[PDB]
């Protein structure tokens, strides 16, 4: 029932390994903010508005995937008006781009040379992952090499 | 109805996963049921956003 | 404005029908204008002025071809707009006779000699 | 490929399918020059 | 202020000029729609996309005429 549906919302979004009084106190805040609101254009169009903002930043087939999935999702409309508010807030290969040597019915458009320099940034991203990792190994120990006895260690606290 | 509501839940899982929402399968089904009751979505948007800040200060 | 809803404003301008009365034309427009919204061409209000002259000469009104030349002076006299190319190239695109060939007439660079 | 076309355009007894064939080898020199233009712009690389 | 109201004056003039340019080339769009097209052209936009939309929405009322 509905007095449990906010509490189960409270449990799943709380991880684990006080925090045993906090669940029961946070369902109180869940009801206390339910009735702050209650005292005081279709649904699919907002999804079309976010897919447009995908298309401006590139990634066309992804926006086409969003819309082919919401055309069958018309068969829930009160869920999407909530979904669009949590689509901006987050947590706190293919070979057919530049290949014509496959198929038999394969396009002729010749060269590109307008994002083939951004086909080398495709490799710059991969090397920039594996160089940011070696930057996150040298700092987590350089914070250790300069330290003092028992300032972060509670073993001196015994 | 039941096969069609299974299919519409699956499609609803996919479009919230590529949009990279912090929610999961279970909390999607909870929120879907809460909106299926007739509860105002504008109020649920507050409790999810304030929970997802307030639960981290505990850990 | 925000560019996503600004299209729907145009769609509700031409036909006054609601955005819940039709959703396929509106979807067709989010299909067409997105991935063709940011320019991939090099801008020139110069070249477009030199064909706006060629359009109004083709309608054989030479004084109005000199009236546009003054209106274009006013446009620079204020300086409240950044992209003065786009709207004139737009109004040129929607040209119509009130009363051939074009590939041998000047068009801009499609960024096949410049890439970032 | 350019040296061949340099003399065929002085030639006239090469039909008019040959002068359609060799005429559809002008675009194919052009696109090379387009590639080289893109490379020249980004030179100021390795 | 006053100088911030004079900017809007230099926009209201500029729009009158754009309306004159619109009428001497003869579009079927009026001032109200044209202002929305000016909003669009402020962000920078290609008419190879826009003209098709205008000649389509004028073609979507021939069966509702």
């Amino acid at each position: 029932s509905i007095t449990q549906l906010f509490d189960d919302l409270c449990e799943a979004l709380l991880p684990a390994a006080n925090r045993k009084r906090a669940k029961r106190s946070l369902k109180k805040v869940a009801y206390n903010a339910l009735f702050t609101n209650l005292f005081q254009l279709p649904a699919r169009n907002k999804i079309l508005m976010l897919s447009f903002d995908l298309r401006v930043g590139g990634l066309g087939p992804k926006a086409d995937r969003l819309e082919e999935l919401v055309e069958e999702l018309e068969a829930v409309g009160s869920v999407l008006d909530l979904l669009v508010q949590l689509a901006g807030s987050g947590p706190p290969r293919d070979y057919f781009l530049n290949n014509k040597h496959v198929g038999r019915n394969v396009p002729y458009s010749g060269y590109d040379c307008d994002d083939l320099s951004v086909f080398e940034m495709d490799v710059q991203s991969l090397i920039s992952r594996e160089e940011c990792l070696c930057h996150s190994m040298i700092q987590e120990t350089l914070q250790v090499m300069e330290a003092a006895p028992g300032t972060g260690l509670p073993t001196v606290g015994l | 109805n039941l096969n069609a509501v299974r299919e519409t839940m699956d499609v609803l899982l996919e479009i919230s996963r590529i949009l990279n929402t912090g929610l999961d399968m279970e909390t999607l089904s909870i929120c879907v049921r809460l909106c299926e009751q007739g509860i105002n979505p504008e109020a649920l948007s507050s409790v999810i956003k304030e929970l997802r800040k307030a639960t981290e200060a505990l850990k | 404005k925000s560019p996503n809803v600004l299209l729907q404003n145009l769609c509700c301008r031409i036909l006054g029908r609601s955005e819940a009365d039709v959703a396929q034309q509106f979807q067709y427009a989010v299909r067409v204008i997105g991935s063709n919204f940011a320019p991939t061409v090099e801008r020139d209000e110069f070249l477009v002025a030199e064909k706006i002259k060629k359009e109004l000469i083709r309608q054989r009104r030479e004084a109005d071809a000199a009236l546009f030349s003054e209106l274009h002076r006013k446009l620079h006299s204020q300086g409240v707009l950044k992209n003065k190319w786009s709207i004139l190239y737009l109004l040129l695109s929607l040209s119509e006779d009130p009363r051939s060939y074009a590939t041998l007439f000047a068009q801009a660079l499609p960024r096949d000699a410049h890439s970032t | 490929i350019r040296r061949y076309t340099d003399q065929r355009s002085l030639d006239r007894s090469f039909g008019l399918v040959g002068q359609s064939f060799c005429a559809a080898l002008h675009q194919e020199l052009r696109e090379y020059y387009r590639l080289l233009s893109v490379l020249h712009s980004q030179l100021q690389l390795t």
